[PDB]
């Protein structure tokens, strides 16, 4: 589909 | 300023484009006349006024709209049927292309108006406003026996003046339904559903309201407006500091002309800026936020429907 | 670079870098 | 509506903050004065002025940000280095603790004004307006020895259009190359970096006027504003159409002041709104769109530093 971006997170 | 992810729906009611995504069509200025206390409005429960002095009113919307390139639609109100029938009547026959909003705050009115567009063919150019959270079962019977296709859902729910809430009463419902009110419309023969934000006041949730419009519009993708400046005309302070100032107008006419354009930007795609007497006001203010949307949209890979008779290349 | 957050509700977030509307994944 | 996820520098001058989340403070409101043909000055070059309508143009606005809760800032603009000099000690007599953004086009007269104000004594509210690619060697060497820690970084690529363009003059650097405007003002003292978007006029560059404002902000952290009445005041399109109505003000001002009510909700933390005349009708605008933003902090998670003055609170 239409996705979007992804969960920028920290380590 | 920004494009959506989320596949934006066009709906092209009688010439008029709504919906897509940000710059891709024009804004939609959708005016308001026969309101209450409009000055050519003589018999308000009779529905007889000027109609000499009303198509001035009208042409001067048509005329500024062929040098911006900014779509105009109507929006008849009234208040009794006896009334709307005869405005109903009287646009038709000075204008046979562009639609209109048949508003009412009375559900009976509302009843009886949809039974008039389509007794008389014009029903295809005819946007029922609105189907809110409030609707009776009678007012579903009219509206579905009627040739209406294409209403406006008003996105209100009453006890959640949160983002959350305008998602709900179109997803899963509010309070006293069981059914989302965008899914009411469907089994009214709705066939375009135009979501209305339901602008609330300034200090009671007008953030979400302003919020919503890029919320609304990347979770259904259906063309996204409403009355913005209703929260300007609520504004108590502003209605108390304007009056000490000599021209109560030259003070109040930026901010009540800037409830749309900070809409617009945010993704906004019709605009019920109020009174048709405002025309030569808000089609400079919101072609010049239709420039803007204009270029971020060729920059940003949005193709644009007809670049020839966008505010971008005819006012620039 | 910056995930601009417009509706944590819907989980809808801007991209300033694309420009884009979008909607984070939790995958 | 945004809430970036890059921490946004909060930099207090003289109590007027500059920065934060949209909705943490209020939107500081910049004002110009003594511009090309005021009405007070009457010797350009020796910087007479009235001095009495002077105030009256000072202390109005001083009253309305004391009713709204919108900070308020001057900008002194000359065209000699004996005006600009004029200037600075008429508003240093009159106000004491509001900054100015000493302005000119000219690079040596600019200079002057940062070297006079670090021997008057008051140089820790000077907002030096201007560190752009057009910079010479003669303004940025006196500059370091000024006691001038802020300064507006003007991010205006005259080779690339685009916001690509804005960004690659601040951290990299385009014509003049290398040691970009960001860096440089680093290394000439400037410890409080003031971004300018540089509006470009309507039709060309004026897509990324906005867009850049939630894109400097949410790369660099750094306030964000500039001059986007200019705009509008540019406009060939609303100079032909204006002239021709019977009140040529009430069609522009809507017009003018909406371009900040739109870049505003874009997350810009301070507004050149132009003319000091047009105080009246600025900050009722502004102000009412930082209602709204002061209620979407309130449910995105902003921690608003002051509630009890905010216009969230003041106002409604």
């Amino acid at each position: 589909h239409e996705k979007g971006v992804p969960m920028v997170l920290a380590p | 300023m920004f494009k959506f992810d989320k596949k934006q729906e066009v709906f092209e009611l009688g010439g008029v484009k709504f919906g897509g995504q940000p710059g891709e069509n024009p804004t939609v200025l959708v005016s308001t006349m026969f309101y209450a206390r409009h000055k050519i409005v003589t018999d308000e429960d009779k529905g007889i006024f000027d109609r000499a002095a009303a198509e001035t009113l009208w042409n001067t919307q048509v005329s500024l709209s062929d040098a911006t390139g900014l779509p105009y639609v109507n929006q008849i109100v009234g208040e009794t049927p006896e009334s709307i029938k005869r405005y109903i009547e009287w646009f038709v026959g000075i204008d046979d292309r562009t639609p209109f909003l048949i508003d009412s705050s009375a559900g009976n009115v509302r009843a009886a108006a949809a039974q008039y567009c389509t007794e008389i063919g014009v029903a295809d150019r005819a946007i029922h406003n609105s189907i809110n959270a409030s609707i009776e079962q009678s007012e579903i019977d009219v509206l579905t026996e009627s040739d209406v296709s294409a209403a406006i859902v008003l996105a209100f729910n009453a006890t959640d003046p949160t983002v959350k809430g305008k998602i709900d009463i179109l997803e899963v419902g509010g309070s006293g339904q069981t059914k989302g009110m965008l899914q009411v419309a469907k089994e009214c023969g709705i066939k375009y559903p135009i979501i209305d934000v339901a602008a609330m006041p300034l200090g009671a949730g007008s953030g979400a309201t302003i919020r919503s419009v890029p919320t609304l519009k990347g979770k259904f993708g259906l063309p996204i407006g409403g009355g913005y400046h209703n929260m300007a005309s609520a504004w108590d302070w502003l209605r108390k500091f304007k009056k000490t100032q000599p021209d109560p107008k030259a003070i109040y006419m930026p901010t009540d002309i800037g409830t749309n354009l900070v809409a617009q930007i945010a993704g906004s795609d019709y605009l019920l800026y109020g009174p048709i007497e405002n025309v030569n006001q808000i089609f400079p203010a919101v072609a010049m936020v239709d420039i803007m949307l204009g270029e971020t949209a060729k920059e940003l890979g949005v193709e644009i429907a007809d670049l020839e008779n966008h505010p971008v290349t005819k006012l620039t | 670079m910056s995930i601009v957050r417009i509706a944590p509700e819907i989980n809808l977030v801007m991209d300033t870098e694309s420009g884009t509307v979008t909607q984070e994944r939790k995958d």
